[PDB]
């Protein structure tokens, strides 16, 4: 966390910065998206 | 010379008042302004 990497999120590959968010996600959704429907925020399994 | 200055100054009052009442007066401005926005944001929503 908070470190430029590399991720893959059950084939959702990109680049950034991950950190700690306050999107109150429903149980059945899994990821955000933006205004140009890039993702912004994503669960991550094996921690919810 | 005394009328005419008192005309001025009521004039002055007169359109300081009437630009403080008129919301439309800065409309080419404001239009400028919401222009580029817009476009700007157009541009990132085409990304989707």
């Amino acid at each position: 966390k908070n470190k430029c990497v590399n991720f893959n999120f059950n084939g959702l590959k990109g680049t950034g910065v991950l950190t700690e968010s306050n999107k109150k996600f429903l149980p059945f959704q899994q990821f955000g998206r933006d205004i140009a429907d890039t993702t912004d925020a994503v669960r991550d399994p094996q921690t919810l | 010379q005394k009328l005419i200055a008192n005309q001025f100054n009521s004039a002055i009052g007169k359109i300081q008042d009437s630009l403080s009442s008129t919301p439309s007066a800065l409309g080419k401005l404001q239009d400028v302004v919401n222009h580029n926005a817009q476009a700007l944001n157009t541009l990132v929503k085409q990304l989707s």
